RNA sequence: UUGACCUCAAAUCAGGUAGGAGUACCCGCUGAACUUAAGCAUAUCAAUAAGCGGAGGAAAAGAAACCAACCGGGAUUGCCUUAGUAACGGCGAGUGAAGCGGCAAAAGCUCAAAUUUGAAAUCUGGUACCUUCGGUGCCCGAGUUGUAAUUUGGAGAGGGCAACUUUGGGGCCGUUCCUUGUCUAUGUUCCUUGGAACAGGACGUCAUAGAGGGUGAGAAUCCCGUGUGGCGAGGAGUGCGGUUCUUUGUAAAGUGCCUUCGAAGAGUCGAGUUGUUUGGGAAUGCAGCUCUAAGUGGGUGGUAAAUUCCAUCUAAAGCUAAAUAUUGGCGAGAGACCGAUAGCGAACAAGUACAGUGAUGGAAAGAUGAAAAGAACUUUGAAAAGAGAGUGAAAAAGUACGUGAAAUUGUUGAAAGGGAAGGGCAUUUGAUCAGACA
RNA sequence: UCGAAUUUGGGUAUAGGGGCGAAAGACUAAUCGAACCAUCUAGUAGCUGGUUCCUGCCGAAGUUUCCCUCAGGAUAGCAGA
RNA sequence: GUGGAGGUCAGUGACGAAGCCUAGACCGUAAGGUCGGGUCGAACGGCCUCUAGUGCAGAUCUUGGUGGUAGUAGCAAAUAUUCAAAUGAGAACUUUGAAGACUGAAGUGGGGAAAGGUUCCACGUCAACAGCAGUUGGACGUGGGUUAGUCGAUCCUAAGAG
RNA sequence: UAUCUAGCGAAACCACAGCCAAGGGAACGGGCUUGGCAGAAUCAGCGGGGAAAGAAGACCCUGUUGAGCUUGACUCUAGUU
RNA sequence: AAACUUUCAACAACGGAUCUCUUGGUUCUCGCAUCGAUGAAGAACGCAGCGAAAUGCGAUACGUAAUGUGAAUUGCAGAAUUCCGUGAAUCAUCGAAUCUUUGAACGCACAUUGCGCCCCUUGGUAUUCCAGGGGGCAUGCCUGUUUGAGCGUCAUUU
């Protein structure tokens, strides 16, 4: 149940707000949660997906795949896995774009930022 | 156009009148920004109280001088007979009216009794420094009703 | 109002075999010569355009008024009525359903839900859940997407806790004996809500 | 006309310059829409009215 | 001869200000006709549209030359009402206010006319320094053809007498207000259908969070958010809460009694006439021309005049917050609203493309799929393409792309037809089908 | 008709109750017994045309009177509820 | 019978909603209602109420789409064409050579003003266009190209503007 | 030219349509009634008919509809005296 | 009997109705007060490694400076030194700048990339001519500064 007065219910006014949202918003809408590991091993339950993590498919059909996020492809709202490919007639491959919330993070990627963001959410580090 | 046993009506609507229709649809946002309004002026206005002081006057007309019913401010003389000058007790939320005149006992007494409790109901912060919050009574009106 | 109207369109008059709404003048474009201003036109203003001094609120009598509501009360005693209505009370202890004054203070929700159902409220909290549909019209994107049914009434004398407890149970409505409304009362204009009294609501009634 | 203001001259300058057929690469960006130039113009069809 | 004064000039003189835009709402000017009157000229539309000048966040109005006639009220504005009334009106058609009452908001004042005359006490500019929205010193200049203090009708001023009572200007930190940043619950466990589970079943958890959107199908618990709170940042500013430094002062103000006074706006008020306007009627406002006052005067008192009274304000100079307005602008929350021939003309490279000498006019046009996975390769072909293949859940989705009606068309099948066709009741024949037996 | 009251380019002036007219109401951008553009404007229309589902019950008038009335109104009458 | 709104049936649905098709079935006097099958792909209905931008054959109705007409009218002004080679998938129409003709310097020749604005030139090239065609083009694609003390403007004045 | 061919390919118009005689009928029917009759599918011509097509009759009347123009028609007006 | 015409159906055409969609429209309400000579609004021409347009910008040209984020951008190429960092980004924010030709539009004109004047400076043997660089010159009005005009007019000279 909203209640603030600046908040919007309004289906229309959401639906543009997620699609001409810019790049540094989508970063974090763009988040996939941690594994059942990683969760306790952090006192975190999700981040921002960034490249050099390491992913597992956890839904659709590559369920159980994981790899490298190869690229993180906030034009398309979508996160590509370099490991996880399609081959093609021509025996070309071609990235699969697969999405953060169909994920769980397995091995983070951790900088001076990505560690005080984990800490500024409330967590603990190994 | 005129036919059947019908009173004959007169429904002025021969301008343009459609230009100028006015739906108070702001009904309930202008009394919620009305309540906001006040609530404000409270917060504002430290301890005192919203209203200022108003007389006791008879209502003109030979319709209306049965009834009693608050004036504009309480004439120099009454002001003056209740002890205190015009100036100052504007400072104590009393209104002055230096255009209303004195021709009756009766109301002149009465609100040179009606200054005399607002006196004595109220209390006047040093110009110092101390302000001994004393908490809003938020009308007057209410508190010294007519 | 300006709809339809954003045109300087004349009828070409009668005589040269064609119908005789306004047209649109000039050329180079293919809307030049098109029906203009009729309700009939692609493009013409409305009918009868939609106006903003239609009657939208409704006076009722204050005495009318409570009358209905007074009514709407007393059915909701009446057991055959809450039935009739929706309301899975073939369960519960009695009717009215009055509960003890100690449900005014629970401030949790997961505590709230838990009495709710120990006096009798289960069956009508499931009714709500497994209702909630999609919202069949063009409102399913108007924000009014998806529909539910009506769960209990919870009438409270004094809030503290109660009605932030509840709020966000789905169905369940909480209200102030003091105020106390139709709408509530009698959704949709069927009488007999199932309503849960604290003690302290039943007896400020009277 | 065959002996012009540079203001004339400069104008078909800026004309010729949007007479060229769409960049092909164009139709390959992601949500891309434009498919053909619709505001190609031909010196025979569209006079540009100087 | 030299120095002023008055009035008038010039500078690429020192510093500034005006234009233009926009215009929803606001202050003015100007100003129709369609229309209504069943004709029409007065009237009406309308003191409206078009035209012109000027402002603001509001504008304007505003501290009574007011309303009244009462036991009187007491700036303005606005609502509810007064009232479709008083009144105006080829008294036709039509028109049409105000006082009182309730309410919203409230707030009050300052010039002119005075001898500072034992001291122009006042002020722009330059200049140096400073604690720079400003202060100080100094110097030009303004100003006596009057710049300050004092006073504003409610008063008030000069005398004389008698007593109390009261304060100014800074720092600095908060709060307040404005802009902002970040963080803050709970399943992705099993089974089934599926390309995809976000679907049904099973077992749970959170809930001051089951608003909403995203994600391969209806997702509280996958993601972002929501709820509740927490931690910050940058501003403004004299509202007020704290503090703290200067004492501004031989300063300024309030009140009682006695005495003398008591200045109060002119080509204005007013009057004639003309025109316009108004419900305003022997004339409601406004303007033009002519006439033009007074001081126990002047204005008003909704029927002209003469006389006598009475009531009531104080014009011809001025400022001022709120309640009020707002089809514009900036930012937000919404809807028993429209759903691509609808809704704004425009959901799209739409005021585009196109037309016109120009003023102007002004369209059409959304949807493959979860994903291009947008068809490798073979074969026929000059090519486009066809045929295989291949992708896909599906090509009964192939960038002619969701569904894909109708008119209309090709093919196939059946049937009828000697100047139309189609229809009614009825039955033969052919085709086709329900139900009921038990 | 064809050496001039000749033809013609460019520049320039005249603008809508106005222009220009060796005069035809001619010409004034395919527009002229009053140009084009927008707006007042959804101008008015006693006249013309159209006015969208089913069933059930009842069921007319073209006559009276007055009308600048005679292709229309009011009035009574007939009709339904 | 339709669009939307309150209530309810814990209604239907990706194991196929809505829609569309169907000389198949059934209910109603009728407006209509129900079902089967096929196509389809994400929503939707019954009942009590509420609500209106709520029902079409017509309006020389509005917008869009489509016929009969009909392979029809027609593609006849400007004297006119022909033989071969080359190219090319393809040549009445391109290119070259040969012939026959025309305009007949008051030009169908050689330049310019106004107007266009790249049509000029080259290379490539035929989906549309050039009312037969096309290998050609003023088409399409891709490039190149306009050199000034003396040629113009610029300066002057004209009617006139201001 | 038409006409036959190859390529290219419109428009008007269209209630449904297309054989007559008489009858009656809104007083000149393709349809209705009674007769005559009546056989696929077609090409070039043709101007009898389709009261053919082309424009909501310019004539004529009606309308309490106009407008250009005139005048001792009503009512005014710039100017002028 | 074909053909042809007609009717029904299946499959294929034509056409885009229907159903379901919706970053749009429409209406209501709340909050707020900010264009311009310190050159606005509007116009023109330009600007990317590969752009015609839309959007954005101005020869510093899909951007420069700053600040927050904390690793992209992405159609292709690309740089690679930018990933435990004064640091990715077609990011957000925006307080600093650049801001062609114009426009109230201001040296004059303007169907002209037309024609003057002044100052500083540089080169050409140059205060004077030519060329490059910089900075300037519209109108009305107010206050003041300076320089003036008039038997308008006061005094003061010998
Ligand atoms: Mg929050
Ligand atoms: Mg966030
Ligand atoms: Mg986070
Ligand atoms: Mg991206
Ligand atoms: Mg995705
Ligand atoms: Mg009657
Ligand atoms: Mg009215
Ligand atoms: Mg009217
Ligand atoms: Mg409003
Ligand atoms: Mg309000
Ligand atoms: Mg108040
Ligand atoms: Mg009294
Ligand atoms: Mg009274
Ligand atoms: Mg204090
Ligand atoms: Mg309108
Ligand atoms: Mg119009
Ligand atoms: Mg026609
Ligand atoms: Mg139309
Ligand atoms: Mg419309
Ligand atoms: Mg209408
Ligand atoms: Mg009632
Ligand atoms: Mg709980
Ligand atoms: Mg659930
Ligand atoms: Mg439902
Ligand atoms: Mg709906
Ligand atoms: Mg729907
Ligand atoms: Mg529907
Ligand atoms: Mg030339
Ligand atoms: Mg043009
Ligand atoms: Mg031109
Ligand atoms: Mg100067
Ligand atoms: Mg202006
Ligand atoms: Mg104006
Ligand atoms: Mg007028
Ligand atoms: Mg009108
Ligand atoms: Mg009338
Ligand atoms: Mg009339
Ligand atoms: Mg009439
Ligand atoms: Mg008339
Ligand atoms: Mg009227
Ligand atoms: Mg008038
Ligand atoms: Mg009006
Ligand atoms: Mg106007
Ligand atoms: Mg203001
Ligand atoms: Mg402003
Ligand atoms: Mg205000
Ligand atoms: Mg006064
Ligand atoms: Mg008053
Ligand atoms: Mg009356
Ligand atoms: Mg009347
Ligand atoms: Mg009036
Ligand atoms: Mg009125
Ligand atoms: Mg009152
Ligand atoms: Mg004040
Ligand atoms: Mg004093
Ligand atoms: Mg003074
Ligand atoms: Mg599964
Ligand atoms: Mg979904
Ligand atoms: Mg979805
Ligand atoms: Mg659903
Ligand atoms: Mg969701
Ligand atoms: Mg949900
Ligand atoms: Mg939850
Ligand atoms: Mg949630
Ligand atoms: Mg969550
Ligand atoms: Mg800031
Ligand atoms: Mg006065
Ligand atoms: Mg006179
Ligand atoms: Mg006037
Ligand atoms: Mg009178
Ligand atoms: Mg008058
Ligand atoms: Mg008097
Ligand atoms: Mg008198
Ligand atoms: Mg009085
Ligand atoms: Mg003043
Ligand atoms: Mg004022
Ligand atoms: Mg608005
Ligand atoms: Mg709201
Ligand atoms: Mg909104
Ligand atoms: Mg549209
Ligand atoms: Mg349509
Ligand atoms: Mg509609
Ligand atoms: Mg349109
Ligand atoms: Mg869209
Ligand atoms: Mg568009
Ligand atoms: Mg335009
Ligand atoms: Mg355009
Ligand atoms: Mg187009
Ligand atoms: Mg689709
Ligand atoms: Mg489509
Ligand atoms: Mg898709
Ligand atoms: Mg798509
Ligand atoms: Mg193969
Ligand atoms: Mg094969
Ligand atoms: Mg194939
Ligand atoms: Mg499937
Ligand atoms: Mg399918
Ligand atoms: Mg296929
Ligand atoms: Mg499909
Ligand atoms: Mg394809
Ligand atoms: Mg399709
Ligand atoms: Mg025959
Ligand atoms: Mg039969
Ligand atoms: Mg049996
Ligand atoms: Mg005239
Ligand atoms: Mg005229
Ligand atoms: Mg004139
Ligand atoms: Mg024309
Ligand atoms: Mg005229
Ligand atoms: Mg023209
Ligand atoms: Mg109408
Ligand atoms: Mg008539
Ligand atoms: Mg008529
Ligand atoms: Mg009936
Ligand atoms: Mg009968
Ligand atoms: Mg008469
Ligand atoms: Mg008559
Ligand atoms: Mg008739
Ligand atoms: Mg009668
Ligand atoms: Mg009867
Ligand atoms: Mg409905
Ligand atoms: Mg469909
Ligand atoms: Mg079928
Ligand atoms: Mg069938
Ligand atoms: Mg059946
Ligand atoms: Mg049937
Ligand atoms: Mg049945
Ligand atoms: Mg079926
Ligand atoms: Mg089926
Ligand atoms: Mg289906
Ligand atoms: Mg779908
Ligand atoms: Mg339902
Ligand atoms: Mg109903
Ligand atoms: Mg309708
Ligand atoms: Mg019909
Ligand atoms: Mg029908
Ligand atoms: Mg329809
Ligand atoms: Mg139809
Ligand atoms: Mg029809
Ligand atoms: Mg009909
Ligand atoms: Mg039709
Ligand atoms: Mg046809
Ligand atoms: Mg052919
Ligand atoms: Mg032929
Ligand atoms: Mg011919
Ligand atoms: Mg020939
Ligand atoms: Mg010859
Ligand atoms: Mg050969
Ligand atoms: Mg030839
Ligand atoms: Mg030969
Ligand atoms: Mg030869
Ligand atoms: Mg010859
Ligand atoms: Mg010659
Ligand atoms: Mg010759
Ligand atoms: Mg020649
Ligand atoms: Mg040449
Ligand atoms: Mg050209
Ligand atoms: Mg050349
Ligand atoms: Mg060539
Ligand atoms: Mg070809
Ligand atoms: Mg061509
Ligand atoms: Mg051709
Ligand atoms: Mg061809
Ligand atoms: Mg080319
Ligand atoms: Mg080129
Ligand atoms: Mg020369
Ligand atoms: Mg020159
Ligand atoms: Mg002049
Ligand atoms: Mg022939
Ligand atoms: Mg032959
Ligand atoms: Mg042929
Ligand atoms: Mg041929
Ligand atoms: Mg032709
Ligand atoms: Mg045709
Ligand atoms: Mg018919
Ligand atoms: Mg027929
Ligand atoms: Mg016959
Ligand atoms: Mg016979
Ligand atoms: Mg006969
Ligand atoms: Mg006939
Ligand atoms: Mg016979
Ligand atoms: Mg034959
Ligand atoms: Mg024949
Ligand atoms: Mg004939
Ligand atoms: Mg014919
Ligand atoms: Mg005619
Ligand atoms: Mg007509
Ligand atoms: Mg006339
Ligand atoms: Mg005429
Ligand atoms: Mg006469
Ligand atoms: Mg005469
Ligand atoms: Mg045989
Ligand atoms: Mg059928
Ligand atoms: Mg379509
Ligand atoms: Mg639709
Ligand atoms: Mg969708
Ligand atoms: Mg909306
Ligand atoms: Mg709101
Ligand atoms: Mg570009
Ligand atoms: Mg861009
Ligand atoms: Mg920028
Ligand atoms: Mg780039
Ligand atoms: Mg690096
Ligand atoms: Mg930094
Ligand atoms: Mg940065
Ligand atoms: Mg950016
Ligand atoms: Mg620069
Ligand atoms: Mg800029
Ligand atoms: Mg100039
Ligand atoms: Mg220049
Ligand atoms: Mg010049
Ligand atoms: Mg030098
Ligand atoms: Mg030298
Ligand atoms: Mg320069
Ligand atoms: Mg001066
Ligand atoms: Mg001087």
């Amino acid at each position: 149940a909203k209640q603030s007065l600046d908040v919007s219910s309004d289906r229309r006014k959401a639906r543009k707000a997620y699609f001409t949202a810019p790049s540094s918003q989508r970063r974090v809408l763009l988040s996939a949660p941690l594994s059942k590991e990683l969760r306790a091993q952090y006192g975190i339950k999700a981040l921002p997906i960034r490249r050099d993590d390491e992913v597992l498919v956890v839904r659709g059909s590559k369920k159980g795949q994981e790899g490298k996020i190869s690229s993180v492809y906030r034009l398309k709202f979508a996160v590509q896995v370099d490991k996880v490919t399609k081959e093609k007639v021509n025996g070309a491959s071609v990235p699969i774009n697969l999405h953060p919330s169909k994920l769980v993070i397995t091995k983070l990627h951790l900088d001076k930022d990505r560690k005080a963001l984990i800490q500024r959410k409330g967590g603990k580090l190994e | 156009a005129i036919s059947k046993n019908l009173p004959i009506l007169k429904n002025h609507f021969r301008k343009h009148w459609q230009e100028r229709v006015k739906v108070h649809f702001d009904q309930a946002g202008k009394k919620v920004s009305r309540r906001n309004a006040r609530a404000t002026r409270a917060a504002k206005i430290a301890p005192r109280p919203l209203d200022l002081l108003r007389p006791v006057v008879r209502a003109p007309t030979v319709k209306y001088n049965r009834k009693v019913r608050a004036g504009r401010g309480f004439t120099l003389a009454e002001v003056k007979a209740a002890g205190l000058t015009a100036a100052y007790a504007r400072t104590i939320g009393i209104a002055v009216d230096h255009r209303r005149q004195n021709r009756n006992q009766e109301i002149f007494d009465a609100n040179v009794q009606r200054l005399k409790e607002y006196q004595s109901k109220i209390i006047v912060f040093p110009r110092n420094g101390k302000a001994p919050e004393a908490e809003q009574v938020l009308s007057a009106a209410a508190t010294f009703p007519i | 109002e300006k709809a339809g109207h954003q045109t300087s369109a004349e009828s070409w008059g009668t005589g040269r075999a064609v119908a005789r709404i306004p047209r649109v003048g000039g050329g180079g474009t293919g809307r030049s010569g098109q029906g203009a201003f009729g309700n009939m036109c692609r493009g013409g203003r409305m009918f009868a355009p939609t106006k903003t001094w239609r009657k939208w609120n409704v006076k009722v009598n204050h005495n009318e008024k409570r009358y209905a509501t007074a009514s709407a009360i007393a059915a909701t005693a009446v057991a055959s009525l809450v039935l009739a209505r929706g309301h899975r009370v073939e369960k519960i202890p009695e009717i009215p359903l009055v509960v003890s004054t100690d449900l005014e203070s629970i401030q949790k929700t997961k505590e709230a839900v838990a009495a709710l159902k120990a006096v009798g409220a289960h069956s009508d909290l499931l009714k709500v859940l497994k209702s909630k549909k999609l919202r069949a019209g063009k409102g399913k994107y108007r924000n009014r997407r998806w529909t539910q049914r009506r769960g209990p009434l919870v009438v409270y004398a004094e809030d503290n806790g109660i009605v932030k407890a509840l709020r966000n149970v789905p169905g369940v409505e909480t209200a102030n004996v003091a105020s106390l409304n139709l709408l509530q009362l009698a959704p949709g204009a069927h009488l007999g809500r199932f309503v849960i009294w604290t003690e302290a609501a039943f007896t400020k009634l009277d | 006309a065959a002996q012009k203001s540079f203001r004339i001259k400069q104008k078909m300058a800026k004309a010729k310059k949007q007479n060229r057929p769409l960049p092909q690469w164009i139709r390959l960006r992601t949500n891309n829409t434009i498919r053909y130039n619709a505001k190609r113009r031909n010196w025979r069809r569209t006079k540009m009215n100087i």
